[PDB]
Order: structure tokens, then sequence, then C-alpha cells
């Protein structure tokens, strides 16, 4: 019953980042997991998801640029981000789907020139 | 003070801006209409649909695994019989598409044979469930669907009264018929029973003895989800209450069933789980009326062409909140059904039961609801596939889940403001 995102920072447009999430077994094991983000002046937005069997799917705003993956041995969830845009600036959060009602602290990503 | 809150809790400032904006609220109500249609109008992409299907398949699977091993017998009043064989067709028996209830002298009951009364109850629910699964379940919003079900059993042996006028309702035992009706839901289900006698010497009678054959034909049987869940409940509770003796034939190498003899209600974890799934899907399906009763398709805005006042102009909010909460409750229960049975989180003997038997088929993919001579000892109810599809449907419900949470937060803000 814990979610710890990490990896975020300030990068340049065109850049890339790898986000991480250590999730507890409760949450992670046998569940669909996903990434969300919450941008200045907007509510939290769904971004990607991935089934236990590793099938990923994406919001149209990030398709073709972000890759979600999961490590079942270590209850880890990753989001590789490429070709970042200013519009990708946000707090990013992992959670299971459907959501566990307490969120982690999130990790800030700022894309800026 | 409020400014000091809308620093640290920044998304709450956004939520209040959205709640005062009639076009953001209408956008959220539109979303709710669309997520409802996904939940109750779709099949493959509805987590709710998949979870209902999963709960039904687990019950049917449980019996396909264990039915062949389950003693049954006696006569019509739950009495012991001295020489009765009663065979039920389209049932997953040992190397056979029938199950034979031929256990004599022993009194039917707990840790004994299943009476034929309970077996008939079981069988009928099984035949219905298999016929519906075979035709394919309708989406949750449909409840005027019906299906037509047919099944047969036979009675041979001295003194065997399981096919008599008294057991059956049928005027005359050779050639006779009877029609009765009842009302599953507020629906009329018509049942037609017919009885035929085949003598021992009668031509084309391989089995060297003479028997009565009963055919039941049911029409207008509800195939709605509420109705099918009620059938699976009957199936699983009959077994758990009758709690009959079983003993398995164990295959060389194979996957290994423990215990090998025992009583059927002794699979307590497996039966609890299935009962739980059925219960959770019943609650899930109940959210359907809440969604229908609180339609979200009329646009909202300030009356008398004057700006919208979230403190007075928002009596729709109660309804919006009930709707959003129902949709969210549906999704959480769907997920919860999946987690009850999913082998990733199971342990010990229950895990083997599920990975080595229940989520298995030995038929040779044959469509849903088919019973063959190799169905026994395997679920043959598409349990692994259904789990996978549930998860896929939930993965593809990412956006809608977030939109439902948002609509619920908006409505909840407006319900607060009107007080
Ligand atoms: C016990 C039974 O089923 N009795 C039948 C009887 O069957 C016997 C005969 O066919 C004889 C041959 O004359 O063969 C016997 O088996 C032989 C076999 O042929 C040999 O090759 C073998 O090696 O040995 C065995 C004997 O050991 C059969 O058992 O047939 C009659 C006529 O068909 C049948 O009665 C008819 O149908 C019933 C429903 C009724 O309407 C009668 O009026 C008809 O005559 C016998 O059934 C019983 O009939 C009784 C007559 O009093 C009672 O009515 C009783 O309720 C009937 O039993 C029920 O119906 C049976 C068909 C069967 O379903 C039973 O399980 C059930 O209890």
């Amino acid at each position: 019953v814990q979610l710890q995102e990490s990896g975020g920072g300030l990068v340049q447009p065109g850049g890339s980042l790898r986000l991480s999430c250590a999730a507890s077994g409760s949450i992670f094991s046998g569940n669909v997991m996903g990434w969300y983000r919450q941008a200045p002046g907007k509510l939290r937005e769904w971004v990607a998801a991935i089934t236990p069997q590793g099938v990923p799917n994406y919001a149209d705003s990030v398709k073709g640029r972000f890759t979600i993956s999961r490590d079942n041995a270590k209850n880890m969830l990753y989001l590789q981000m490429s070709s970042l845009k200013p519009e990708d600036t946000a707090l990013y959060y992992c959670n299971r789907l459907p959501n566990y009602r307490s969120w982690g602290q999130g990790t800030q990503v700022t894309v800026s020139s | 003070n409020l400014s000091k809150l809308l620093t640290r809790y920044s998304t709450l400032n956004t939520l209040i801006k959205l709640s005062a904006d009639p076009s953001a609220i209408n956008a959220a109500r539109e979303n709710l209409g669309a997520s409802a249609k996904n939940l109750i109008g779709d099949t493959k992409n509805s987590p709710a649909y998949q979870a209902v299907l999963l709960a039904i398949n687990a019950a049917v699977g449980f019996w396909n695994v264990l039915g062949y091993a389950t003693q049954c017998g006696g006569n019509a009043n739950g009495q012991e019989s001295t020489s009765s064989t009663t065979i039920f067709n389209n049932e997953p028996g040992y190397r056979s598409t029938s199950i034979t209830c031929s256990l004599n002298r022993y009194k039917p009951g707990y840790y004994g044979p299943m009476s034929i009364e309970n077996f008939k109850k079981l069988n009928e629910a099984y035949q219905i469930l298999q016929t519906a699964l075979n035709k394919g379940l309708p989406a949750l919003k449909e409840n005027n669907g019906t299906v037509s079900v047919t099944y047969t059993y036979t009675c041979s042996g001295e003194g065997n009264d399981n096919c008599s006028k008294k057991a059956t309702g049928v005027s005359d035992q050779n050639g006779g018929t009877k029609t009765k009706t009842q009302t599953i839901d507020g629906k009329t289900v018509t049942t037609t029973i017919s009885s035929k006698v085949v003598d021992s010497q009668a031509k084309g009678n391989t089995t060297r003895v003479s028997y009565t054959e009963i055919t039941n034909k049911l029409d207008g049987v509800p195939d709605s989800a509420q109705a099918l869940l009620a059938q699976a409940s009957t199936l699983i509770n009959t077994i758990n209450t009758a709690c009959p003796y079983f003993s398995v034939t164990n295959k060389s190498g194979g996957p290994q069933m423990e215990p090998t003899r025992g009583k059927l209600c002794g699979f307590t974890e497996e039966i609890s789980a299935i009962q739980k799934m059925i219960t959770d899907a019943q609650e899930l399906v109940n959210q359907t009326s809440v969604i229908n009763e609180h339609e979200q398709s009329t646009p909202v805005g300030g009356n008398n062409g004057k700006p919208f006042n979230p403190f007075t102009d928002a009596s729709f909010a109660q309804g919006m909140l009930a709707n959003a909460s129902a949709q969210a409750k549906m999704l959480n229960l769907a997920h919860q059904v999946g987690q009850t049975i999913n082998p990733d989180n199971l342990t010990g003997t229950f895990k083997n039961f599920v990975t080595g038997f229940l989520a298995t088929c030995n038929n040779k993919g044959s469509p849903p609801g088919t019973v063959t001579t190799q169905t026994f000892a395997s679920g043959c109810a598409y349990v692994e596939q259904t789990i996978t599809n549930l998860n896929n449907s939930i993965a593809h419900f990412g956006t809608q889940e977030q939109q439902i949470q948002q609509a619920e937060n908006i409505a909840d803000t407006l319900v607060n403001f009107g007080s």
C-alpha cells in the first residue's frame, strides 16, 4: 500500500527521461498498472497502462513517444519518455488500475528551453 | 482560510473553477454518458461484462472439474434406493457426456450421495448456464433476452421412481406431457416436460435394460446477467449445502488433486471465492439501475439567461454524483472479482486448484458451453482468457476511470455548495 515515483527532473525539448515507481506487492502483483500526470491548471490525466502480461497502451497525446514497461520480479514500473515537449511538463504518478485511493508524492518533470 | 489551502492543494483550485463552469460540467456529464455505454452497452471492452462472465465461468468450471467424481443416488424423496440408476445427459462425467447417479443403499446427504432432488436442481442451472454461455452473454443493459434450453435424463432399475408421475407431473409415463409456467424475474418461463418408455427388448436399445426418458424443454428463460448470476448461485450453493462425497481418478504424471476423497464443501477456499465473486457481480449489476435512473444527457446552465450559480442552480448534482459513484463502484467490483480468483495472488492448494484444473480445458479452442467426454477434471470455462480480458478491458478504461472520478468530484463539490 505504497507508491514511490522517481526519476523526474528538468530537461530540454527533444530530451528523454526514465521514470520509476517502486510499488508494494499488494498494489502491484496481478494488477494492471499505469502512469498519470497532472499539469499546471489541469486535473490529473491518464497516460499509459500495462497488464500483468506486459501489454501496454497509451493516451493519444503520448503514443509513439513514451514506452511503459513493468518488472514483475521486483514490483517496478517504468516510463521511458522521448521527444519531450513543453506540454509534457507535469507531476507524474503511478498507480494501479483501478486506482488505489492514496497517491504517491509523484515526480516532477519540466520540459523547457 | 481558503487562499492558504489553494497553495498546498493546487488541484482543488482547479476543481472549483470547473464546478462553476457550466461548459466543464456538461463536458463531464457527456463523459459519464459515454463511460456508461462502455460499461453497460459493450461486451469485450467492458470491465463489468468481463467480470460477470468471469464469475459465471468459475461456477460452471468448478462443477466441470468435480462433477464426475461426485456420488449421487437414491430415489425421489431423498430416500435411499435398492437398485436405481439415473443418468443425466450433457453433464461432464468420467470419459462421458453424462453423469450417472447409481449409488444405492446409502442415504443421500452430507458426506454421502447427492440426492436426485438436488442433482436435478444443479443440473437445470448447469444446463441453462451452458446454453447461455454458448450463445454468448448479452451486454449488461439488455434484460429482455431469453434463451431456450433442452435437457434429458433417464431412469432404469427396479423401484426407481425418479421418472414417475409423482417426480415429474406428467399425466401418463409413456408418451405423456406436461406444461407449467413460472416467473424467473417478472418474466414468464414456460417448461414442457415429456416422458417416453423404452423397453429392454425394443429395437436399437444397446444398453440391455429398459428405462424411462424425461425431456425438459424450457422457453423464455431469462439470459440477463442478474438472471444468470442467480443460476450460478444456485449451482454453487446446491453443491455447498448438499456437500456430497467425492472421489477422484488421479492421472499418472498429470496435475495432482488433493484431497483425493472427501466431501465437496471441503474445498472451502474455492467455494468461498466463487460465492464471493457471484455476490460481487450481483452488486455490480445492481449499479445498472442507478445509472439508468440518473441519466446525464440534459444540458445544465444558469436559468433566466443569467450566470450559473453553483450555490442555487445545481439540483442535478445529487443525480450526477449517484451516477458517477455507481460507475466507479462497478469498476471497483469488477476488479475485485478478478482479484478473488486470479492465480497471481493465490496460495498453496487453492492456487493449484485454479492453475492446474479450473483454468484448464481438456476438450479438443472448442466454443463455450460444450461438454465432451474429456471435459471432466478441467474447467473448460475460459477462465484464464476471461481474466486476461478483464485486465485488458480495465487497461483500456484508463481515461474513463479518470473522467468518472472527475465528474464525481465536480458533483460532490456542487452538492456541498448547496447546503
Ligand atoms: C424394472 C423395469 O424397468 N420394469 C419394466 C419392464 O422391463 C423388463 C422387461 O422389459 C423384461 C423383458 O420382458 O426385461 C427386463 O430386463 C431383462 C432383459 O430383457 C434381459 O435381456 C436381461 O438379461 O434380464 C433382464 C431382467 O433381469 C426388463 O427389466 O418392462 C415393462 C414393459 O416395458 C415396464 O413397464 C412398462 O412401462 C411402465 C412405465 C408402465 O407404464 C407399465 O404398464 C409398462 O408395462 C416395466 O417398468 C415398470 O413397470 C411396472 C409394471 O408394474 C411399474 O409400472 C413400474 O413403475 C415400472 O418401472 C419404471 O419404469 C421403467 C421403464 C423404468 O424406468 C424403471 O426404472 C421405473 O422404475
